[PDB]
DNA sequence: AATCTATCACCGCAAGGGATAAATATCTAACACCGTGCGTGTTGACTATTTTACCTCTGGCGGTGATAATGGTTGCATGTACTAAGGAGGTTGT
DNA sequence: ACAACCTCCTTAGTACATGCAACCATTATCACCGCCAGAGGTAAAATAGTCAACACGCACGGTGTTAGATATTTATCCCTTGCGGTGATAGATT
């Protein structure tokens, strides 16, 4: 039993192993945090980096010995933070999110300090780590050989590993409602505060009629970086709104504007940073992805986006479905009682029915959310594309499906049995 | 109308449906249980009682003594449960059995008896039990969870294709008693029927028939009806009885009584027997087809020429076929071959068996227990006997006996808890008939065929075993003695049964810590239903027989109130209305049915007759001068569900939450969530915790006062009258002659609780609800507690919610607070823990304690006492000392060249170690309680000695307030008796009481009332002549502590958990996550009210979640906080009268589709009122769960809040001034903060502990451990080429202490680099390998 | 990297608020005296500090009982899901 | 002659990962009691001492007076306020 299954030495003691210098505790979203940084509690800090300071208070003469230093190092007193910029400064904190049955579940950062009792986590490192803040936790390590932190920066570090190891795509990516924000500045309307309107300067959102949904139109000179170096130079006309626009403050200009002319969700926006990877180079890339993220909360919070009573819209014409779906089913389950069917064929020629009413009643439901505005234009009837959050939380690819939208807008239809 | 202490507070109710029956105090199957385990019952079967009784008397197998019986005991406790805390042990008592015994003449022939003794000895110890329904054990609240486990008896499977040589379909026959060995019955591979004996290896079925000693015919009169042929005037026949058409394989063509009757491939499966028995049929003619493969049955012969045809056990055959035609004899009997008709496997494993008798079918049992050992005759026997029929090793109770004739379908009202040897021959026909279909399975998850073990069946259980196995000693010696001059005691042990039975609570495999979370958790934890232990299986040998769901949970059992993960379904809780009948099967109320209509003469009904009348769904609705508007009512049976006309019912449920369990009783829109967020909010409820400004569940079910009452958690008025005395914690009242019992003073008390440690180290306290004068009903509510508003449930506090994406934080129900929750110190929660210390016993005796620790933390000193322990009242955190386990250290060396500093020149006092016991580094809260104990003979210490008068203080002035709160009662009855005709009486009440005695009252009969009152007072009072002492030596009590231990010591933390983010929050409706930022009132959004909204969490998971309810108790809560938000403006200003009455009363009026009012009218203009200041806090609401407040009526009812009635609202941002693209979710959510907490768990180490075993870190917060870089982080640095991050973990990180402790100092030398020297755990490795006997070793390169 | 006119405003430069420090007056504390009583000194008789001697505790541990007692205890490893290996032996084949 | 093959024989080799909370019991079983050791007890004398006596002699602390400090009071002074007049900024151009 020091060998043989599970608790044997091999696994309890050697290929895994209880370790000094580490810690855990629960996962903080840290939207602050640029892309290489991690934040940590001041007595968290103080507890990783005892051998940093029990170490060099006798090293500069800033405590009169380590014993007397309880005095002062416990206490967090002033002579602890030289000695930890010391560190801080320049050093890759590794950090992990067991069970790591992927690559992507541990990397390297570099320290911020805070409050608290938390570890504070970069949003767009959330996405690789699958982070789900129930609060479960992750784990801390300190290296603290000159070779491991030369090797945590060149190796582990976040913006030195944004890809899926299956394929490419990033992994280290604009998540969960920061994409919502991406989109939102990426979506165009109908009236809109600016049905067509331009302007500069976010102070114009504060001078009486603006929209980042208004629709912009601009000949922008745009530019693409060949492979041996030099740039294809292009210029068009746009249909485009002030967030595509604000969008080329962000974009690296070495591609071309007209690849922002478009909804950015999660459907869309990892293949901007897949394209950069593919022609521009890494700084480039990095810069592009951690960039887009403050770009996302200064807007995700002004879309507006819910979910409420009337953010369920449902079509009215599911009562004409209902003379014809159970009236189907009302004839054969007579056909049965008189010998024309088995209970058994008659099972299936109801389910499918079942079925084949979840599907008329999902068609109808899509008009009804994304178009039935109907009174009869002139002077009526904006039969735009709707700016319902249901159907919004689909098309920006946030977190909504075509079976999420069938149990909220029309019929939750169908289950298994055990 | 409504009581006195609700002209305080009412709950709105909007409910629809015709209930006539309301919650039961929800804790029977602790309570009822419990009273039926320690029950001196007269008659009854089960308990402590039942078990001494299958047991006692033992009249000695010796022939010589008896121990006889007579009844148990329970008495003499002396701890209570404030000591099973403040000490610690087991609030328990000793149980003691009447015993006797009995002998005879020796020596003459005309008495018949001779000696009679009797007596009672001890037998062992249990635990107690509180009002509240709980239990206290090892310092804590450890209580038994009930299981479900399949009901003893027989059981009747089908293994229908498992595996082997042809994936094998099986039909099964299987023993499972309530105590006991085992047996099976079933099939081979092959397909003779077979059995598992005690479930071992292989045995041919026919075996069993031998031991229970039935011959060859015996066995076809047991099991087979018997064929017949004939040969008449130019035809082969076959004479019948009208039912044997059964099983046939029918290859072919039959007529018989007059139409054709089977045909070229129709199987004649038993379902076909409805063709027969209708048709009075006895003659048949067939095919040749049906004359061959059915072997005769005796041997026949031919009068045609003088010989035989054929032999028994022998085939038919076209040759014998025409000798019987000529033969003159034209009979044959013949055998059953058809399969399941009778099954044919009997007749050729009847020929597959080496086993021949009785003594075979013994000894070959014999060696299936014992290879390879002589197979000892009689033992043989007894061996298997003794399976089924021993003093220890078979019991089924009537329930099983009655479970095992239920599932045969006998008739037989009478019988045993053993078997018999002859009721085995239906279990094994029951197995013959079945596997086809003559019948199936056995219904198992049938809530009335899987059953309840409550609380004292667990534990009578463990009786019905430890009589028959320990009792050796007794057993043993009860042989030896002249009893004429011995007893029935004399050698009776008493250590075992002590701890056996105080920590059967405390230890047991289904006694765990109770979730102490919060009222809601402990309430339906004492209902927990368990699929667990010995009549289930575990978490892990386990498959979905212990996490499904089967239709009977109807009613009964919740599905959706279960821990989470692996553990799902595991264990379970009772529907609020549910309970079992005398078998422990599930029942429901219902409604039931008289002349034509579903009236109110209410019922319960067992899961089985759920099965068996039509009982209508909740939907169905009454009618005018007639019957019922629902035409077509829509009802259930087993679980399942029909459509029937008004002319086709029995019965109806009475509620929706009848289906129901308590923490799903609580979320107000079921009807509106799927299941995967309704079992996360019939969790988050119980996860929550108390906090320092608690506040109601504003939308709501009902069961906001329920649950504040189902384990006292408010106090209530238990008899009532006016309240005379009210203290933070004490409460009493006075009463009247209406209730005032034959010679009482007139009164009831209802003090409460303050500060003590609970199972998940909460907080536990409570508060008054009532004033000096106020009259009280028989149920209004007199105090509060860790979880209520001032007479309701309060498990968290509401705030305004906007259901939005933030600036990033809340992105997965993670959570934004407002700084408004910290400015007002809302969501801090309130803990009590506990630490402690001991003096073990050296070769004088005691161990030092003090605070001796010079020059390594001075500050963290400064707090104690001269025995080195902190203060009653101090404020202590993160590294203080609590009790001075200081210890001196040594390093000794000190040579003329070894004596570097200390031992000559400077700090030339000691250099105790850190040892001391110390505040853990991020606890923080004041020192709540302090205690000391030791071995009894030492009078306690001074710490505790000062601590007897801090104890005594309270009952030394409480016993002072008591004694003239009684007499002030006692003799106002007396005054009162006076008063009656001596109205002067005032002239007395002023009076030393023996000058009442110079007076007379009237020539009636009051003269002789006052007498007998006056008489009686002199005997009355000596209730008060004990009291204060009765507490006093239960502190300075002492108690042995181990051979090793002199002492014990504690302390005993306040812990203020305050609000930080990494904390957990939710809401009722499964929106469970961190807080991710507090934000300052302006980083938030703002209504169009012009104002700030305390919380923001993220909808644009929810559609990902599948459920809504959360929003609609978002905008209901909106009109209920949005009443009490006007009634804040309202009140200053009040404007008229009825103009408060207008909005107070509107907010109550206002409905449409409802069965309840809270009739304000019916209520006067300053019951209005004061019941004001409870609804600024904000309006209750009620609503039955599938009965509830729907959308169309949160419109109406938000016209009092009188924000726009979409729900859905022009929301700003505070820092900008800006209003967003759209409307946007709001409202005011119910919400919790939860015993998660990151507060506690702030675990990081440098360097710390380390296992001697393998010189690697400990791990454990108690451990200050390193914790585990696993196999998998391993695969990620692997996968990196991260060789020296990853080297690091391995030796410099861990084990290798050459490596750890110079890359710590590495830092000294500048050049940080790593300096290794061996992997400690392989070192260990290349030593516990050669310790197996492998040799290993090493090479060079 | 210099120039300035023409912004949004700091200077252009009047007013006035608090401050603190002077002088006064109060407080306390530091001391010097005195008196008490204790730990200033040697001497002396006590009784029981230590030692050794003797007479006679506590506890070291070695030794083994006899009317006779002469077929024993022991309960649950495990019921599942897989499937690789060895074991059997008759025989239809190599 | 052996070879493996048909069949169900039984054997038994395994059962993913990270973490936190808890407290440490049950046995009986004659240890006999005989002997004598160095070994417990204690009397009388070594290794040396007590503390009471009558002396010796001193320190300390509290009562008394003195000293001077401090916090008050008073009144002075400066640095600051807020507005206003009009400033060379900001930054576009030379």
């Amino acid at each position: 039993d020091m060998i043989k299954g599970k608790q044997g030495r091999f696994r309890q003691n050697l290929l895994g192993k209880r370790v000094d210098y580490s810690g855990r505790s629960v996962i903080t979203v840290g939207p602050y945090l640029r892309l290489h940084q991690c934040g940590l509690p001041k007595k968290m800090a103080l507890e990783l980096f005892k051998p940093f300071i029990y170490g060099k208070l006798e090293l500069r003469g800033l405590a009169t010995t380590i014993k007397a230093a309880k005095k002062m190092v416990e206490r967090e007193e002033a002579v602890v933070w030289d000695i930890l910029d010391e560190v801080i400064r320049e050093h890759p904190v590794l950090l992990n999110r067991a069970p790591t049955l992927h690559r992507l579940g541990i990397q390297a950062f570099e320290p911020v300090l805070i409050e608290g009792k938390a570890i504070q986590l970069h949003p767009l490192v959330c996405a690789a780590y699958n982070a789900d803040f129930d609060g479960d936790q992750m784990a801390v390590h300190v290296p603290l050989t000159l070779e491991a932190q030369l090797e945590a920066r060149a190796l582990m570090m976040s913006t030195n590993n944004i890809l899926s190891p299956a394929n490419g795509e990033p992994i280290i990516v604009p998540s969960q409602d920061v994409v919502l924000g991406l989109y939102y500045m990426t979506r165009d309307c109908v009236n809109a505060k600016g049905m067509v309107l331009t302007g500069p300067a976010e102070r114009l959102y504060r001078s009486g009629l603006a929209s980042l949904h208004a629709r912009v139109k601009v000949r922008i000179t745009e530019y693409e970086k060949d492979a041996n170096g030099e740039l294809v130079a292009k210029t068009s006309l746009k249909d485009t709104t002030v967030g595509r626009a604000i969008l080329w403050m962000i974009v690296p200009k070495g591609l071309p504007y007209s690849i922002v002319n478009q909804a950015l969700g999660k459907k869309a926006i990892s293949k901007m940073l897949n394209t950069c990877y593919r022609i521009l180079g890494l700084k480039p890339t990095v810069i592009f992805a951690d960039q887009i993220m403050y770009t996302g909360f200064a807007y995700a919070a002004r879309s507006g986006a819910s979910v409420g009573i009337d953010d369920m819209v449902i079509p009215e014409k599911k009562h004409e479905i209902i003379s014809e779906a159970e009236a189907e089913v009302a004839e054969i389950q007579e056909q049965f009682q008189s010998g024309l069917v088995t209970a058994g064929e008659r099972y299936n020629k109801v389910i499918d029915i079942w079925a084949a009413a979840n599907d008329r009643v999902s068609k109808a439901m899509m008009d009804n959310l994304q178009t039935e505005t109907v009174i009869n234009r002139d002077g009526q009837e904006e039969k735009q594309v709707s700016f319902n959050s249901i159907y919004m939380m689909a098309d920006s690819g946030a977190r909504g499906s075509a079976a999420q939208i069938r149990q909220l807008a029309g019929m939750r239809g169908l289950m298994a049995k055990p | 109308v409504y009581s006195y202490t609700e002209k305080k507070r009412i709950r709105k109710d909007f409910g629809k449906r015709p209930q006539v029956l309301d919650v039961p105090y929800l804790l029977s199957i602790q309570l009822d249980s419990f009273q039926k385990f320690i029950e001196q019952d007269p008659e009854g079967q089960y308990g402590l009682e039942a078990a001494f009784r299958s047991v006692f008397p033992i009249q000695s197998y010796s022939g010589n003594s008896e121990l006889q019986y007579v009844s148990y005991r329970l008495g003499e406790p002396v701890f209570d449960v404030q000591e099973c805390q403040i000490r610690g042990v087991t609030y328990s008592a000793p149980l003691r059995v009447k015993l006797r015994l009995v002998i005879y003449e020796r020596e003459a022939p005309e008495g018949t008896v001779k000696d009679i003794k009797e007596q009672e000895v001890y037998m062992g110890e249990i635990p107690l039990m509180t009002d509240n329904g709980t239990f206290v054990i090892n310092g804590t609240e450890r209580v038994i969870v009930s299981q479900l486990h399949r009901s003893p008896g027989v059981f009747f499977d089908s293994d229908k294709g498992k595996t082997h040589s042809s994936g094998k379909v099986l039909y099964n026959a299987r023993i499972i008693p309530y105590r006991g060995s085992w047996l099976d019955f079933e099939f081979d591979p092959k397909d003779n029927l077979f059995v598992r004996i005690d479930r071992r290896r292989k045995l041919p079925a026919t075996i069993i028939l031998r031991a229970l000693n039935y011959t060859t015919e015996q066995i076809l009169d047991l099991f087979f009806e018997k064929v017949i042929f004939e040969i008449r005037d130019n035809k082969l026949q076959m004479e019948l009885v009208p039912e044997r058409l059964r099983g046939e394989t029918a290859s072919f063509d039959i007529e018989a009584n007059g139409k054709v009757y089977v045909e070229k491939g129709r199987r004649i499966t038993a379902r076909h027997i409805r063709q027969l028995e209708k048709d009075d049929v006895k003659l048949i003619e067939v095919p040749v087809e049906y004359i061959a493969g059915k072997v005769v049955a005796k041997d026949y012969i031919d009068e045609s020429t003088g010989e035989l045809i054929c032999a028994a056990n022998m085939e038919l055959s076209l040759d014998l076929l025409a000798k019987l035609s000529q033969s003159g004899h034209k009979r044959i009997e013949t055998l059953f071959t058809n399969d399941l008709d009778h099954g044919p496997y009997i007749s050729e494993t009847l020929r597959v068996d080496p086993t021949n008798d009785r003594l075979s079918a013994l000894v070959e049992i014999y060696r299936m227990m014992r290879p390879g050992e002589p197979p000892t005759r009689e033992a043989a026997e007894s061996l298997f006997e003794n399976l089924f029929f021993s003093e220890d090793r078979y019991d089924l109770s009537a329930v099983g006996r009655m479970k095992f004739n239920r599932s045969l379908l006998r008739e037989e009202i009478e019988g045993s808890g053993i078997l018999s040897k002859d009721d085995i021959i239906d279990v094994m026909k029951k197995l013959i008939d079945i596997r086809n279909g003559k019948g199936e399975v056995d219904d198992i998850d049938h809530l009335g065929n899987r059953r309840i073990r409550s609380v004292g069946e667990m534990a009578e259980n463990q009786f019905r075993v430890g009589l028959v196995r320990v009792e050796r000693a007794v057993k043993e010696r009860l042989s030896l003695g002249d009893l004429d001059t011995l007893m029935p005691q004399d050698m009776i042990n008493a250590k075992p049964i002590s701890a056996a039975v105080k920590e059967f609570f405390g230890s047991s495999q289904l006694s765990q810590f109770m979730d102490q979370n919060n009222p809601l958790s402990e309430i339906t934890h004492k209902r927990r239903i368990s699929a667990l232990g010995p009549g289930g299986l575990t978490r892990e040998r386990a498959g979905f027989e212990v996490r499904d769901v089967h239709p009977t949970h109807y009613g009964r059992v919740c599905p959706i109130e279960t821990p989470e993960g692996p553990n799902i379904g595991l264990i379970n809780s009772l529907s609020v209305y549910a309970q079992t009948n005398e078998y422990g099967f599930l029942e429901t109320p219902y409604r039931k049915v008289t002349d034509g209509v579903v009236t109110d003469e209410i019922h319960y009904l067992s899961a089985i007759e759920e099965g068996n009348y039509v009982i209508a769904q909740a939907n169905s609705n009454l009618d005018e001068e007639g019957h019922f508007v629902e035409d077509l009512v829509t009802c259930r049976s087993k679980g399942e569900s029909s459509l029937f006309s008004r002319d086709q019912v029995d019965y109806m449920d009475v509620s929706t939450q009848q289906v129901v369990s308590v923490g799903a009783s609580l979320i107000p829109f079921l009807e509106h969530d799927d299941a995967n967020r309704a079992l996360m909010g019939a969790n988050m409820q119980r996860q929550a915790v108390p906090t320092l400004r608690a506040d109601k569940p504003l939308v709501g079910t009902g069961m906001e006062r329920a649950v504040a009452v189902d384990s006292g958690v408010t106090a209530v008025a238990k008899r009532g009258g006016v309240v005379q005395y009210v203290d933070a914690s004490r409460i009493v009242i006075k009463v009247n002659e209406d209730e005032m019992y034959p010679g009482e003073a007139g009164i009831d008390i209802y003090n409460l609780t303050k500060y003590t440690r609970s199972n998940q180290n909460t907080c536990i306290n409570q508060m008054p609800c009532v004033s000096l004068g106020e009259p009280v009903e028989r149920g209004d509510v007199l105090a509060d507690g860790p979880s209520t508003d001032l007479g309701e449930l309060a498990l968290g506090q509401n705030m305004r919610v906007a259901f939005m994406p933030w600036n990033g934080y809340n992105f997965e129900d993670s959570i934004l607070v407002s700084e408004r929750v910290v400015q007002e110190d809302r969501f801090t929660t309130i803990h009590i823990q506990e630490l402690a210390c001991v003096s073990r016993d050296t070769k004088l005796g005691p161990e030092e304690i003090t605070a001796d620790i010079p020059n390594v933390g001075e500050a963290a000193l400064s707090k104690l006492d001269e025995s080195g322990i902190v203060y009653i009242g101090a404020e202590v955190t993160g590294g203080d000392i609590l009790v001075g386990k200081v210890t001196p250290k040594g390093e000794t060396q000190l040579t003329p060249e070894e004596k570097l500093l200390r031992a000559i020149f400077g700090e030339k006092a000691s250099d105790v170690k850190d040892s001391s016991l110390r505040v853990p580094n991020g606890v923080s809260g004041t020192v709540i309680d302090v205690q000391v104990f030791t071995r009894d003979g030492v009078e306690k210490d001074k710490r505790a000695l000062e601590i007897e008068e801090m104890q005594l203080k309270q009952a030394k002035k409480d016993l002072s307030e008591e004694l003239q709160i009684l007499e002030a009662g006692l003799f106002s009855r007396i005054r009162a008796v006076l008063v009656a005709g001596g109205v002067e009486a005032e002239k007395l009440d002023k009076l030393p009481r023996d000058r009442w005695l110079e007076l007379g009252l009237t020539d009636e009969e009051k003269q002789n009332q006052l007498e007998q009152l006056a008489e009686q007072y002199d005997e009355l009072k000596h209730e008060f002549e004990k009291k204060l002492e009765a507490k006093r030596r239960k502190i300075t009590q002492g108690d042995d502590l181990a051979p090793g231990v002199l002492k014990i010591v504690k302390v005993y933390l306040a812990v203020k958990r305050r609000i930080q983010p990494g904390d957990k929050m939710a809401g009722r409706h499964g929106n469970k996550g961190v807080i991710s930022k507090i934000n300052p009132i302006e980083d938030m959004p703002y209504d169009e009210n012009g104002t700030p909204v305390d919380i923001v969490l993220n909808p644009l998971g929810v559609p990902s979640r599948m459920n809504i309810g959360q929003i609609l108790e978002t905008h209901l809560g909106m009109a209920a906080k949005g009443i009490g938000d006007k009634i804040n403006a309202m009140l200053k200003q009040q404007q008229e009268v009825a103009k408060l009455r207008e909005f107070i009363q509107r907010a109550y009026d206002l409905g449409a589709d409802v069965r309840q009012k809270v009739d304000l009218s019916t209520f006067s203009d300053e019951e209005v009122m004061r019941l004001a200041e409870n609804l600024r806090k904000g309006m209750p609401i009620a609503t039955p769960v599938f009965d509830g407040a729907k959308e169309a009526e949160i419109k109406e009812l938000l016209k009092l809040g009188d924000l726009p009635t979409s729900g859905q609202i022009r929301l700003y941002d505070g820092r900008t001034g800006e209003q967003f693209e759209r409307p946007v979710t709001v409202g005011y959510m119910y919400m919790l903060k939860l015993n998660h907490l990151v507060d506690d768990k702030m675990h990081a180490r440098s360097t710390g502990s380390y296992s001697l075993v393998t010189q690697q870190p400990l791990g454990g917060k108690a451990q200050f451990g390193g914790q585990r870089f696993g196999e998998m982080e391993v695969w990620a640095l692997e996968a990196y080429g991260a060789a020296y991050t990853l080297q690091e973990m391995l030796t410099v990180k861990s084990d290798d202490v050459n490596g750890r402790t110079k890359m710590y100092k590495n830092i000294v030398d500048g050049n940080h680099q790593m300096e290794p020297g061996m992997p400690e755990s392989f070192n260990v490795l290349l030593k516990e390998i050669r310790s197996l006997g492998i040799n290993i070793e090493l090479e060079d390169e």
